[PDB]
């Protein structure tokens, strides 16, 4: 049960200063080595940095030395990575993982990961809107109904209904690179059409670049 | 700093430190294992116990340790030599000849209970392992 | 001392498909397991040290898994080459101890023999002994049957039989029948002949001569 | 620098064998180390030291090495293999720690069945048109194979401007699922008698219509 | 660049003593931290580990053979030898020598398994005495001619011991070439051909000799096989 969670990750402006941390449980995290690797968009993997289990060596790429620093605090099984200076080519996921042994050798565990956004171009909230359903579009007897995100930069956005107690037919399709350089999605659920005037549909949206949470109810047209 | 409890697993003039047990890796091909086991039983211990390793020590020996592993491929367990001899009194000592990294320890002292453990030297795609057990002579 | 028990002793399959071989060990033997293969007339060749590390050289389809006292060998998709006897050796401690080995077919598609008869040489004759061969070539599977005809008589007891290696091209045997008669005998009978049936064949050939 | 040297793309069939190569100068020497990831998932070593696998690897995954080039092979490959796969190595001594540069592994399910798109297409909501906006949702989902065109019609002519749609991407269900959006002004909206979206699959054509006066 | 290679006679009496010498060539004796082993083949049989040898001269050997075995080293010669003493019947095999490891309770030890082998010698033990063959043409005619292909031979008779080297035109043919395993006759003698399949417009152009080699009775014959008349 070795497991390693990565945070701290967000959009930030080239020139601006970050730290990642890697918070491990289920090993002896005093004993093991730890690597950074990142995987940029359309790239593939590449290795980042890396550190002994008492912080004795500390190895770095060519691409990041003179602006990321390694460290780690055994006491509370944490790993840091300390990114500064950070430029457009540094936007990439970024994972912690379990060396094979007490050094710099290879990995073997990894976490999840953190995305890190590194753009000089501004943060654009999303737009929220309500496709409510009707008699048009029928779709065998059921209904179709769901909601608009138009106009948001950067990635992600999480969608949900119902606070996450309604799963069963939620679609979220993927996002378009509209031609102005924003995202737009949509996300539809299908119900059956005799309990549109008794169910609550609420469409929940959150775009944490923009920190805004809007939640818009869907009613029948 | 002359006689070292240990295993020599390189090639060249060792003029400073003279090894118990040699066992140059580089004389045998990726298809071999060198295996090389020290033993100690002396009711009260005052021995300089080492290693010389021409590649990449695993793991950090000799504070750190790999549990033995019968049976099995490979050890996989990491402990430290405070915890594995329960003596609160012992030396660490590195040097290193060229490529040649030495990695040394000195025990002074009865030992509690009798222990052994195990160190990987990795040169290229070769193994060499040195177990070490020390007796309590109980 | 360890006892190696490998399984199966034999195998039989056609070219692209998966091929274990397993080995059990007496007792433990740590992973100091290697796998050998062995062409006919050859040493054996080294193909896997440490149970599952490949010797250099050698194609990516072979593997190993190691344990404590199991282990296999496997072969992702066969090729013509690869028939062969495959041991598996412990060199965990003396003494050194093999498998009964595994004797690997590649299996293929039917092909019918073609039957040639060779007369025995006036150089032979000249001696007080006569050889008739009759010659199946490039035919599978290995199963046939050569009965010598004589004057109509069917002989027995005094043929023998000689099949090749699986060819490390079409995968076909071939075979040999030599019928050892004296010149006395020989002399005394006009038409020779060889009876071949094979699973190729829908009905069996006879190929045959006329003394002189 | 130190690299190692991957073939970007490999595609085969199921059941078949999938061998993936990586070249290395250091590689006669050094061993190779081989990573899966799999899309939106983390990384996981399925070969180390040229060809071992970790426990819970199955036995279809296999390395071998011999010279300057490591080879990862995948034998009675499945829809569930298709991943990245990187080759990596490193060297104390001589201060490097490299990935390959990747390698896409693509499963050709041979001779697969056919299934229609079904779109669903929504009007501009009471809302956006507050804001002096309208945008048209069509929205296409299951559908085989992935590879379809989106055309909008102005009650008879097409649409050249203002028109945005998704790449083809692969549902849970092994489907294949796109989205086209049309961005239009309000006064457009109601100049017109009706808005289209026409999907073409296999030259079969699946088309819906929704009207302004609701 | 490791080369082992055996050298001894090839047929032993029963109840002598049967001597084998590996040469090393590309590398040093002295110098290896290997050990140096003997491995046998009987014919039809499983392979069997009867000792190594280490550059001291220490030996080591298969318990249930250690009162005939005898394995000794020359490092000056870079050799080490075999000796089985009363030898049987059950000692006719194909002997190897063979780099490998040593033992696991050892303190200081290579383990490895054997990765360089010699050619290997086959060894008869019989009170039978050493016979010539004698090379008779297998003659290309009618019956033996399908699809525009023409097939000869030639037939190795009467000889002993095993084995039989045969070549085409001094290994200069090697395609479509079938030598059969030697089978013991009723006589007690081996016998075996070779035969091989060539285009039917060559005959009577191309010369074709059959180049047999029988080591124990020094025997070289280059017989040409010709059409009969
Ligand atoms: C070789 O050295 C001595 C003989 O000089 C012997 O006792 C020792 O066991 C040998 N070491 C080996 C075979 O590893």
């Amino acid at each position: 049960q070795v497991h390693l969670v990565e945070s701290g990750g967000g959009v930030v402006q080239p020139g601006r200063s970050l730290r990642l941390s890697c918070a491990a449980s289920g090993f002896t995290f005093r004993s093991y080595g730890m690597h950074w690797v990142r995987l940029a968009p359309g790239k593939g993997l590449e290795w980042v940095t890396a550190i002994w289990y008492d912080g004795s060596k500390k190895h770095f790429a060519d691409s990041v030395k003179g602006r990321f620093t390694i460290s780690r605090d055994n006491s509370k099984n944490t790993l840091y990575l300390q990114m500064s200076s950070l430029r457009v080519e540094d936007t990439a996921v970024y994972y912690c993982a379990r060396d094979f042994a007490h050094g710099a050798f290879y990995p073997v565990d990894w976490g999840r990961g953190t995305l890190v956004t590194v753009s000089s171009a501004s943060t654009k909230g999303p737009s929220v809107f309500p496709l409510a359903p009707s008699s048009k579009s029928t779709s065998g007897g059921t209904a179709a109904l769901g909601c608009l995100v138009k106009d948001y930069f950067p990635e992600p956005v999480t969608v949900s209904w119902n606070s996450g107690a309604l799963t069963s037919g939620v679609h979220t399709f993927p996002a378009v690179l509209q031609s102005s350089g924003l995202y737009s999605l949509s996300s539809v659920v299908t119900v059956p059409s005799s309990s549109l005037g008794t169910q609550t549909y609420i469409c929940n949206v959150n775009h944490k670049p923009s920190n805004t949470k809007v939640d818009k109810k869907v009613e029948p047209k | 700093k002359k006689v070292i409890h240990g295993c020599n697993f390189s090639s060249n003039v060792s003029s400073k430190y003279t090894f118990t047990d040699s066992l140059d890796i580089s004389l045998v091909d990726d298809s071999a294992h060198i295996s090389c086991n020290v033993h100690l039983s002396e009711p009260k211990y005052n021995h300089l116990v080492g290693l010389n390793c021409p590649g990449d020590i695993i793991p950090d020996c000799f504070f750190q340790v790999y549990q033995p592993e019968s049976e099995e491929l490979e050890p996989s367990n990491i402990v430290y030599l405070d915890s594995q001899i329960n003596i609160g009194d012992i030396e660490y000592y590195e040097d290193a000849e060229g490529d040649d990294k030495i990695k040394l320890f000195l025990i002074v002292g009865s030992v509690p209970k009798t222990t052994s453990f195990t160190c990987i030297c990795k040169k290229d795609k070769k193994s060499a392992y040195m177990t070490v057990t020390i007796d309590s002579a109980g | 001392d360890i006892q190696m028990t490998q399984s199966p002793a034999t195998l039989s399959a056609s070219v692209g498909d998966r091929v274990t071989i397993t080995c059990r060990a007496s007792q433990s033997i740590s992973s100091w397991l290697a796998w050998y293969q062995q062409k006919p007339g050859e040493a054996p060749k080294l193909l896997i040290y440490k149970a599952s590390s490949l010797q250099s050289g050698v194609p990516s389809r072979f593997s190993g898994s190691g344990s404590g006292t199991k282990f296999s060998l496997t072969i992702s998709s066969l090729q013509p080459d690869d028939f062969a006897t495959f041991y598996c050796q412990q060199y965990h401690s003396y003494p050194y101890t093999f498998g009964q080995g595994t004797k690997l077919e590649i299996k293929r598609t039917v092909a019918a023999p073609s039957v040639f008869i060779f007369p025995p040489s006036d150089e032979q004759l000249k001696s007080g002994t006569a050889s008739v061969v009759c010659l199946l070539n490039n035919f599978y599977p290995r199963e046939a049957k050569v009965q010598w005809k004589v004057d109509n008589a069917l002989q027995s007891g005094n043929s023998q039989e000689s099949v090749t290696e699986q060819d490390s091209k079409d995968s076909t045997y071939s075979l040999s029948s030599t019928l050892t008669l004296s010149k006395a005998d020989y002399e005394k009978h006009k038409v020779y002949a060889c009876e071949v049936t094979h699973q190729g064949l829908s009905s069996p050939v006879t190929k045959s001569f006329n003394r002189g | 620098s130190y690299e190692l040297t991957q073939p970007p793309s490999v595609s085969v069939s199921p059941g078949q064998t999938a061998r993936i190569t990586c070249s290395g100068d250091a590689l006669p020497k050094k061993h190779a180390y081989w990573y899966q990831q799999k899309s939106g998932q983390a990384p996981v070593l399925v070969i180390y030291d040229d060809s071992k696998r970790p426990s819970g690897i199955p036995e279809r995954f296999s390395g071998s090495s011999s010279g300057t080039m490591a080879t990862l092979s995948i034998s009675g490959a499945q829809v569930e293999d298709e991943a990245a796969y990187y080759c990596y190595s490193s060297d104390t001594s001589a201060n490097y720690w490299v990935f390959g540069g990747g390698t896409k592994l693509t499963v050709l399910v041979l001779g697969q069945p056919k299934a229609a798109p079904s779109v669903t297409l929504f009007p501009p909501s009471s809302e956006e048109l507050q804001a002096n906006k309208a945008t048209l949702v069509c929205l296409i989902s299951d559908f085989y194979p992935g590879a379809v065109t989106v055309a909008w019609k102005a009650d008879s002519s097409p649409v050249k401007a203002g028109v945005e749609t998704t790449t083809p991407s692969k549902q849970s269900n092994n489907k294949y699922a796109a989205s086209s959006y049309l961005s239009l002004t309000p006064e457009q909206w109601k100049s017109h008698r009706s808005y289209s979206c026409q999907v073409t699959h296999e030259g079969s054509t699946v088309e819906k219509t929704v009207a302004p006066t609701e």
